[PDB]
DNA sequence: TAATTGCCCCCCTTCGGTGCTTTGCACCGAAGGGGGGC
């Protein structure tokens, strides 16, 4: 099999090994399942078990990529349960937008990963499983694992660092050689002549196979386009291997899913995807089987993507001597688009935020949030942080950044003039304005019988009570709020014994999950100078507590 | 020394954050010095824990330095001068290189696996686990600390004078002598240390709450006054505002000038003679935690209150930048943290519990390029914006 | 009711836990679905 070493694997502290039996299973399976057990035995990578193993764990057979081909897997869900805790080393997604230009590459594959590393003999006993006999009669035949088991929990971690123990010697000893390794696959990248690459090629064959690990020539790729990772690699482009949109009349829940992370993979080469309608569709939906009609929202949505992924896009390789950008641009909605690129219009990555975090959020919060995403990706695939083109003015970004209570930052970035900007639309007068008429507004509701009143009792005489059914204390307050704005002039000073409605409206939201706070939102807008003061509710402060009564 | 967890407790499991290129670089190559002399060694995925590991550049110095954050593993493993506040100049010295020369014991070792990332996720990320004792640890310093002692011993009684106390990795050491004088004591101390193998805590005021003055109160700064007041009854009881409430009486404009009657201002002048002293019963618990809120005030000022128990603080500061330039927030609130934690160790020899004013995300994000210590405070992160700046 | 597997990254929705003062509301993490990888 290989003469790597075996990980020492345990079962969790008073737990035994699975004694589940065998569900029965289809001609054409158990077929495949006992030619790739006799294929299996005869190399030694299982072993014929008998009643000294009391244990069992159903075994089935899927189709790989490459079909007229079988993948034994085992449901391995109990011992899974069972086995104890790895900590897992891969740690994320290589991405063909972080690779450099070489001058020739290379993608191989390895015959049979998990199968040629031995697992621990102690643990063996535990992978016991019986391929039934066709139709019945006869028993199946008893085996156990010598080798890592496709549907064990410990087998991808273990194959992963037993893959980088083996490739550690010859990439030391060729420090020149890139190589890309996710599982069983391996991007060798080099900027030798395709005679020396081949011959290094070869080299990097001959070292696996040394470890047992055979490199069938079927999955070794030596011309482009090479297929990696779901993408397609040119010498000097890449491109995502080609996505099938769903073509339904009649959407289901698992339909529009299905759609939405289509699209969600789609838009990280393709620009402005959009997906915000169509997951609008799974809120409150029950049923992976309902037909979700379209809302004429999801409709135009649908036909925008389509149209973007009609015409072929492709991304460029990393040049790591020049600079990353990253440009934003809004789109409504709460919705973002951006691309990374080093040189004008070739693009390396392109992406979207569409991220709805709190109840109340205004534009300023959602770019800064793209922009953490931003960095923390081309972190992730590149290593450093982008310098990034916001269409925010420079101005509006030192305007909220000095006003805000908390701290917020943006890296190194640049205005540029795209006209859907990014602008606070209204702000909060620092000092009370004179001649301005003032109101004093509170809102109570009795937390018994879901019903309250608010006012906004006015220092010239007028004053107003509103009954609020089925209202809480806080929307009380909110409506107070809006009362004061909705009977007011241009120009208006504001006092309440409200926090809560003081917290929501002086983060200066735009956008709102409440209706009524979008409402209020809308009566700021309209305004001009807008003074907020609170006031504490029962200390006599006159005013919020001269007429408070007429709403308590 | 045979260390365990706390009872009934697993181990760390933190996931590691991503990396940029050159923290990467830097750590593969310390990592790879670090194994070749067997200070840490490879391990596989069978080892079940995790620690987050990252690096930084010290003060002004060109080398970077690995740091793990332990602060998982410190909660679950089971293992103070009060002169040092009152010294005049306090040195704070990095000891942790001494650590890697005593072992750490077998069983224990497993607990300190960290996973060091890759570039564009090159590689699965390579782990590595500690044989000897770790820096960041605080079962580093309980199992140095006899090394430690006997190092000190011959300094501490030839120098009786100098406080030297020890949290984590650094010594702070500290004395009423000549800043001169003190630079030469460090020398000395340095080699000391060699051969055997800047604060000034007499500046820390305390922020008071000052009441505004002026010649003329309208109705709105008698509110925000009557407001603060309110606010700070929980913090001095016996503090009054009844003559000021009666004078916001009725529906008056916000820009109205209403006159101070005699009763308010005899009142007011109580009021601000009550906030001036300080507040009387508040006692250090060691057993209790401490918390520390930061609030931010614009113009590169930031205030902050370490307390033990809610609205009965122990100390009140203000760190200020001063602007200066110096555009980027979340570096102030980095280095606000540093040297709130490096007073709170001063003063009573804990961390603080950290609330920050940030984005989780952008905390998350940007703390570690501009961090410079060798510990790592526990923080949590408030999303309630403070109602009026009351400590300003 | 079927088909039954494992690990990793991502997005979008839902639900329960936590905190704070205002027992309502805001925020966050885990788990469900999906996409992609092997
Ligand atoms: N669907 C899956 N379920 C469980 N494990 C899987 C699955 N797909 C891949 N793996 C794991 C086990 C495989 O040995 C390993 C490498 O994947 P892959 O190249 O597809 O297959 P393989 O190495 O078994 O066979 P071969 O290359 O000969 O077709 O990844
Ligand atoms: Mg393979
Ligand atoms: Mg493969």
């Amino acid at each position: 099999i290989s003469p790597i070493e075996t990980v020492p694997v345990k079962l969790k502290p008073g737990m035994d090994g699975p004694k589940v039996k065998q569900w029965p299973l289809t001609e054409e399976k158990i077929k495949a399942l006992v030619e790739i057990c006799t294929e299996m035995e005869k190399e030694g990578k299982i072993s014929k078990i008998g009643p000294e193993n009391p244990y069992n764990t159903p075994v089935f057979a899927i189709k790989k990529k490459d079909s007229t081909k079988w993948r034994k897997l085992v449901d391995f869900r109990e011992l899974n349960k069972r086995t104890q805790d790895f900590w897992e080393v891969q740690l994320g997604i290589p991405h063909p937008a972080g690779l450099k230009k070489k001058k020739s590459v290379t993608v191989l594959d390895v015959g049979d990963a998990y199968f040629s590393v031995p697992l621990d003999e102690d643990f063996r006993k535990y992978t016991a499983f019986t391929i039934p006999s066709i139709n019945n009669e006869t028993p199946g035949i008893r085996y156990q694992y010598n080798v890592l088991p496709q549907g064990w929990k410990g087998s991808p971690a273990i194959f992963q660092s037993s893959m980088t123990k083996i490739l550690e010697p010859f990439k030391k000893q060729n420090p020149d050689i890139v190589i890309y390794q996710y599982m069983d696959d391996l991007y060798v990248g080099s900027d030798l002549e395709i005679g020396q690459h081949r011959t290094k090629i070869e080299e990097l064959r001959q070292h696996l196979l040394r470890w047992g690990l055979t490199t069938p020539d079927k999955k070794h790729q030596k011309e482009p386009p090479f297929l990696w990772m779901g993408y397609e690699l040119h010498p000097d482009k890449w491109t995502v291997q080609p996505i099938v949109l769903p073509e339904k009349d009649s959407w289901t829940v698992n339909d529009i899913q299905k759609l939405v992370g289509k699209l969600n993979w789609a838009s990280q080469i393709y620009p402005g995807i959009k997906v915000r309608q169509l997951s609008k569709l799974l809120r409150g939906t029950k049923a992976l089987t309902e037909v979700i009609p379209l809302t004429e929202e999801a409709e135009l949505e649908l036909a925008e993507n389509r149209e973007i992924l009609k015409e072929p896009v492709h991304g460029v390789y990393y040049d790591p001597s020049k600079d990353l950008i990253a440009e934003i641009q809004k789109q409504g909605q709460g919705q973002w688009t951006y691309q990374i690129y080093q040189e004008p219009f070739k693009n390396l990555k392109t992406g979207k935020y569409a991220r709805m975090r709190g109840a109340h959020t205004n534009d300023v919060k959602q770019l800064t949030e793209a922009v953490q995403k931003i960095t923390t990706e081309s972190i992730v695939i590149w290593g450093k942080t982008p310098k990034f083109k916001l269409p925010i003015q420079k101005e509006t970004w030192e305007t909220w950044w000095t006003e805000y209570w908390q701290a917020t930052w943006i890296p190194e970035w640049e205005f540029v003039n795209t006209p859907p900007l990014v602008k606070l639309w209204y702000q909060l007068e620092k000092e009370p304005i004179v001649g301005a008429e003032t109101f004093y507004v509170d809102g109570a509701a009795n937390r018994e019988t879901k019903l309250g009143k608010a006012g906004y009792v006015t220092n010239k005489g007028r004053q107003k009570v509103v009954p609020l059914t089925n209202t809480t204390n806080q929307k009380t307050e909110l409506q107070a709020i809006y009362l004061a704005l909705q009977d007011s002039g241009l120009e208006v000073n504001i006092v309440t014994n409200s926090q809560y409605a003081l917290g929501i409206i002086q983060a200066q939201p735009d956008k709102s999950e409440s209706e009524l706070v979008n409402q209020i939102i809308e009566q700021l807008i309209k305004k001009e100078k807008v003074y907020l003061a609170w006031v504490p509710a029962h200390k006599g402060i006159g005013g919020n507590e001269q007429v408070d009564k007429l709403v308590s | 020394v045979p260390v365990k967890l706390k009872p009934g407790m697993d181990g760390p499991k933190v996931k590691q954050w991503p990396l940029t290129e050159e923290k990467i670089k830097a750590l593969v190559e310390i990592c790879t010095e670090m194994e070749k002399e067997g200070k840490i060694s490879k391990i596989g995925p069978e080892n079940p824990y995790n620690t987050p590991v990252f690096a930084i550049k010290k003060k002004d110095s060109t080398k970077w330095r690995k740091l793990v954050d332990f602060r998982e593993l410190n909660k679950r493993t089971q293992d103070h001068p009060a002169g040092l506040k009152k010294k005049k100049s306090v040195t704070v010295l990095d000891v942790g290189d001494a650590y890697f020369s005593v072992p750490l014991d077998e069983d224990f070792r497993k607990y300190t696996a960290f996973t060091i990332p890759s570039i564009n996720n090159e590689t699965p990320g390579i782990r590595y686990q500690y044989n000897v004792l770790p820096q960041g640890w605080k079962g580093s310093p309980a199992i140095f600390q006899s090394s430690m002692t006997k190092i000190l011993e011959p300094f501490k009684k030839q120098n009786p004078d100098i406080v030297i106390y020890q949290y984590m990795d650094d010594l702070y050491v500290g004395s009423d002598l000549e800043i001169g004088q003190h630079r030469t004591k460090i020398e000395e101390l340095r080699q000391h240390l060699l051969r055997w193998g800047e604060l000034h805590p007499d500046k820390w005021t305390v922020q008071p709450i000052v009441l505004p003055e002026k010649d003329s109160w309208t109705v709105n700064d008698i509110q925000k006054l009557v407001g603060k007041l309110n606010w700070a009854s929980q913090i001095y009881p016996g503090i009054k505002v009844r003559q000021l409430c009666k004078l916001l009486r009725g529906t008056k404009a916000l820009t109205e000038v209403i006159p101070l009657t005699e009763e308010a201002e005899l009142e007011l002048a109580e009021n601000r003679e009550i906030l001036k002293e300080p507040v009387h019963g508040v006692y250090y618990d060691p057993s209790k935690d401490l918390i520390a809120e930061i609030q931010k005030q614009g113009q590169g000022q930031w205030t902050y209150q370490i307390y033990q128990e809610p609205f009965k603080n122990l100390k009140t500061g203000k760190y200020a930048r001063m602007r200066g330039a110096h555009t980027n927030d979340v570096k102030q609130l980095t280095e606000a943290v540093q040297k709130i934690t490096t007073e709170s160790i001063v003063i009573w020899g804990k961390t603080p519990k950290f609330k920050l004013p940030i984005q989780k995300e952008t905390w998350e994000t940007w703390w570690t390029e501009y961090w410079q210590a060798t510990w790592i405070p526990e923080w949590e992160f408030v999303n309630t914006p403070p109602l009026v700046k009351l400590w300003y």
